[PDB]
């Protein structure tokens, strides 16, 4: 198991879009990386300058967006891909 | 520059005399008593040569009328030699004599537009007659016969030829190369044979041998170059799971994964070898489609889509046995569907079909050799360099030969089936009379091939040529023996294709230059 | 450009003045009473030969036809040279009596095919009679004498060669090479003797020699150029636990890592001494993993997959002594497996059979003789530089004679063994006339190199030919004392190859050379 420290997150990518809206199969670079996933793992909370822990507004089995970048690093867990990245890099919360 | 114009019979002379002096040359060899012609040759030492089309183009006279009628006529020759490969002299003896015939009915007066058209029908009622007299040659003995008489009387090139047909097929393709030895060498190979190694020495499971062999292995065929273990490490995995070993054909297995990959073939996990794509763009893709066919696999491609990541073991090819070496690459019995197989060859047959270039069809020959029959290599052996051109150009002749005796038939040898031809057409006349001499003077020329090989015997022309008109049937003359009798028996067989060839391009060219008139060439 | 057409006897008169011409200044150095040719060139001072294959080469005439009889003729000196390196002269000598002798029978009006077929019959029942007559040559008595006599009676080279063989075995490579002296050298170096000295000055153990020596020393090999210290500095640790001397063998040992290592070395940690690795790409592997198995060590690799970092003491190979030159390394006693060096003999062996190439088969021999055996030099001593190289074209002479007796065996010399060969083959016929009058023709051209001996000596060759027809057995003509005995006993023995190479070449060029009717050159 892994879980993250301070301000960071694990997520796990989301399935690449195979087909486009109308049925069309994209494939390569046409099937380009999602920027979504769903969230594994949320850190304790970002330290500031206090020294307090702030607790991170994601949660855990969330779908969000991230950006990525130099921010973003891979991992193999259980034998399986998943990113590593900061509060900041999450952009947004997918609901509904 | 400045031309020199010659007009009527002084130019037909001078054109006459070149053609003389081109067939003089070339028919010196006609008939098993021919014999030889040096060509000299600025690099390396004379050719010592019997086929008709290298001394043909070897030709070139200082008169530069009569180089016309040298390269005019010698371009006879060269047809012949294109067309059905065999017949060249026969070509050059029987273009030669429709010249002097046809010049001899233009110095008469008559009209030569005329006689070339008495000619050209001629030579068409004369090929109509060579497909009705022809016999089809399937059996091996009529093939030795074939190929021994074309290989002036060598009753082992010939026996030789008809083994190597017989164990590849009739799909399979022959070529004859030089070899080491003093004796003729055949080298037959069976399924894909491709000329690409090992890309690393330390596959090598037989040391003993320098050959790895591999039982019931899978096959990978990546259209792509690969050089990182990720893409394929999926299929590496599985196939470890099944335990069975793999042979990769790849564009480029290279650096990082082909050092994973030797280094798990000698940990023992995997069995695993990678060899080279063969081939180059727009012709590797193909016959790497043909592999898979074979294999019953299919290609790993981006254009097709699927990556080598997504690559299972129902992907990877399937044959029973595999066998790397330096130079090549053997697989056998690669287990594919057969319809699949048939389907494929019916394909490259069109693709032949379609092809109007000797490269791309020769090539495509070769892919359906390889993946269905055999190719056999017939190595030439002499103890020599000039004996080893000789006698190469002797099996590429009685190979043509034997070709064409499968494609359209087989008529009795020496002359005698153009011979039969001309006593059949003893009736044929053309729309006046000028029209009837030119077809008569084509049969008269159609005497000529065996008139020429009685002479190169040293006996009389006439009297041999009389003798077998007489004869009935495939009766003839045996130039070796100098006997007679039925030329069947005597196996003095030859091909439909190339008697009909080289009467039909002799009387194409023929009929050209009796047409002439007058000749513009460039001031010596 | 345009070309003159000769026929028949014309064109055969002039191509057989041409081979008079070449078979003329080639036979003036037939036998030992044989004389020299002079060859002018073009750069340099002139060359004094008494090999029948440099005249040859040398001969090129203004005529044309003339120049195609010199050329077809020098053809079968070059390929006597390129097979066996002697018999030369004997091959030109026997190729210019069947031309002549053929000749007479094609303008006697025999069918010149069936008379090549005729000498093709004669000489392959020669071949034969010559492999049935021959007797192996093992012994170093009677390879002295083969060495003796095919270096114009010079019992120095003979013996010399004689001592080389036995020096390095059956396996050995001996080859000529240039010397300082007026003298022969016999130079022979036994195991690994690669050429390439120590990478820095510095590594000399023993200065009054230039020589760093090497007591029982490990060996690193490092397929790959190391310019760190980091890497075998495991290995370096290690052998100093050891204490004894490590030698590297690697592509290239440079910067840090080499100024690392001497500095270690002066100061007596390590005796380490590090060489650059022989040879250049898809060699040096080879020839590293020949070292690998003579020294019983594992070469270094990055395809092999270990590295130098977890490179140990077992990985490192071992011998006995090494010494290291400025332009050599010399290895002796690797401790190596005796079934592994074997088995890489074999290995090498059938890369042997497997080489279609002089280049790479004799690489490939060299490589055994330093991994099995030795290597023999012998320089060539002469107080000029035009004795120099005659003296070099007779040793070299020898050595091909030895080698061709030791492979095929002997036979009596002087052309002795060809008059036996045809005392042998009175009875052969063939399958007409002109076949049997081939065969003749074929019979009488084995004793000219007999007649032409004794033409060398001054003596009349119809007598002695006579006297030794007379004879049975390997009785013949002394043509050094001009006597008569058992060529044997005498001492005077001809390689069985040699003699068979020489009839079989002259025989397959001279046939070809007589079934000609036309030659076509360049005009003049
Ligand atoms: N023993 C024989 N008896 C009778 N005719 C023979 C005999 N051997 C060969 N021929 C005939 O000789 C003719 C020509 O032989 P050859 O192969 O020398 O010439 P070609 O095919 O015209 O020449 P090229 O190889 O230049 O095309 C053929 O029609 C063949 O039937
Ligand atoms: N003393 C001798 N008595 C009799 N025959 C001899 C004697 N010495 C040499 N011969 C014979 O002389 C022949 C040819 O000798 P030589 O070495 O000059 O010619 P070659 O080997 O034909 O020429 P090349 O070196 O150009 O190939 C051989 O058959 C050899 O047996
Ligand atoms: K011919
Ligand atoms: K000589
Ligand atoms: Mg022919
Ligand atoms: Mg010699």
């Amino acid at each position: 198991n892994i879980r993250p420290l301070h301000d960071r997150v694990i997520v796990k990518r989301k399935e690449v879009e195979t087909k486009s809206a109308g049925g069309i199969v994209l494939t390569g670079s046409a099937a380009a990386k999602s920027t979504r996933g769903e969230v594994l793992a949320v850190g304790n909370g970002r330290i500031l300058e206090n020294g307090e822990v702030k607790p991170l507004d994601v949660k855990v089995g969330d779908i969000v967006i991230f950006n990525d970048g130099y921010g973003v690093k891979s991992e193999k867990i259980d034998n399986e891909e998943v990113l590593i990245m900061s509060e900041s890099d999450i952009l947004a919360i997918v609901e509904a | 520059a400045a031309k020199d114009v010659k007009f009527g019979n002084d130019a037909r002379v001078k054109m006459l005399r070149g053609v003389n002096v081109l067939a003089d040359a070339v028919k010196v060899t006609l008939g098993p008593k021919g014999r030889n012609v040096v060509l000299d040759k600025s690099f390396g030492a004379p050719t010592i040569t019997k086929d008709g089309v290298s001394v043909a183009r070897e030709i070139e006279l200082e008169d530069k009328f009569e180089n016309m009628g040298a390269q005019m006529v010698k371009e006879v020759a060269s047809k012949a030699n294109d067309a059905a490969g065999d017949g060249t002299t026969t070509a050059t003896v029987l273009a030669q004599a429709i010249i002097t015939e046809g010049l001899k009915a233009v110095a008469a007066g008559m009209n030569p537009m005329d006689l070339k058209r008495g000619i050209d029908k001629a030579v068409t009622a004369a090929v109509e007659e060579l497909k009705a007299l022809s016999v089809p040659c399937s059996d091996s003995k009529a093939i030795a016969q074939v190929g021994t008489i074309s290989a002036n009387s060598d009753e082992t090139v010939g026996k030789l030829i008809a083994e190597a047909m017989d164990k590849v097929g009739k799909e399979g393709v022959i070529t004859v190369e030089d070899g080491t030895g003093l004796q003729d060498e055949l080298d037959v190979v069976e399924g894909m044979q491709f000329d690409r190694g090992y890309l690393s020495p330390y596959f090598i499971n037989k040391p003993e041998t320098g050959a790895v062999e591999l039982e019931s292995p899978f096959i990978l065929l990546a259209d792509k170059k690969i050089s990182n273990i990720r893409e394929m490490l999926p299929v590496l995995e599985a196939v470890a799971k099944a335990g069975k070993p793999l042979l990769i054909i790849a564009e480029d297995v290279e650096g990082e994964a082909l050092a994973t990959l030797v280094v798990n073939t000698m940990r023992g996990i995997v069995k695993v070898a990678a060899v080279k794509a063969p081939g180059f763009g727009d012709r590797r893709k193909a016959m790497l489609q043909d592999i898979a066919t074979l294999t019953g696999g299919t290609v790993i491609s981006e254009e097709i889509g699927m990556e080598l990541e997504k690559a299972t073991l129902e992907d990877l090819g399937q044959a029973k046995r595999v066998v790397i070496n330096k130079d090549t690459t053997t697989i056998i019995d690669g287990v594919g569907e057969e319809a699949a197989i048939q389907g494929r060859v019916a394909q490259i047959r069109q693709q032949i079909e379609e092809a109007t270039s000797d490269y791309d069809r020769e090539k495509l020959q070769e892919r359906v050799a390889k993946l269905a029959g055999g190719v056999a290599v017939i190595k030439v052996g002499a103890a020599t360099e000039v004996e080893m051109k000789e006698k190469k150009a002797r099996v590429e002749d009685a190979l043509h030969a034997t070709r064409a005796a499968v494609e359209e038939g087989v008529v009795a040898g020496g002359g005698v089936a153009l011979i039969r031809v001309a006593s059949k057409l003893a009736d044929l006349r053309g729309q006046n009379e000028d029209q009837n001499v030119g077809i008569k003077v084509a049969l008269r020329a159609m005497e000529a091939p065996l008139r020429q090989i009685v002479l190169n015997c040293g006996e009389e022309p006439s009297v041999v040529a009389n003798t077998v008109k007489g004869g009935d049937g495939n009766y003839g003359y045996n130039a070796a023996t100098e006997e007679y009798g039925n030329m069947i028996d005597m196996g003095i067989l030859d091909p439909t294709k190339v008697t009909r060839s080289a009467l039909q391009y002799a009387a194409s060219v023929a009929g050209l230059m009796i047409t002439t008139e007058c000749m513009v060439t460039d001031l010596p």
